[PDB]
């Protein structure tokens, strides 16, 4: 699976999370089995404006 | 105030929605002991005090 979010909501992708983003755009099962990686991509996905 | 005189205000004869709080970007850090911060939205109080 793969997205972008801000680096402050990164804390919301594991199992049984809430809050806006495991909430409403991506949940992880309770039990779930893998590994969750993330990366600042401010010199990527940024734009200027 | 200063923090060796910390300010207390008795909270009583109200409700609050706490499910936001804990979303919010006004607050730097939020933590919580003996109570999950998904659940107080479920629960009631005596007093609290802030």
């Amino acid at each position: 699976d793969s997205f972008v979010i801000r680096g402050d909501e990164v804390r919301q992708i594991a199992p049984g999370q809430t809050g806006n983003i495991a909430d409403y755009n991506y949940k992880l099962p309770d039990d779930f089995t893998g590994c969750v990686i993330a990366w600042n991509s401010n010199n990527l996905d940024s734009k200027v404006g | 105030a200063s923090v060796y005189a910390w300010n207390r205000k008795r909270i009583s004869n109200c409700v609050a929605d706490y499910s936001v709080l804990y979303n919010s970007a006004s607050f730097s850090t939020f933590k919580c002991y003996g109570v999950s911060p998904t659940k107080l939205n479920d629960l009631c109080f005596t007093n609290v005090y802030a």
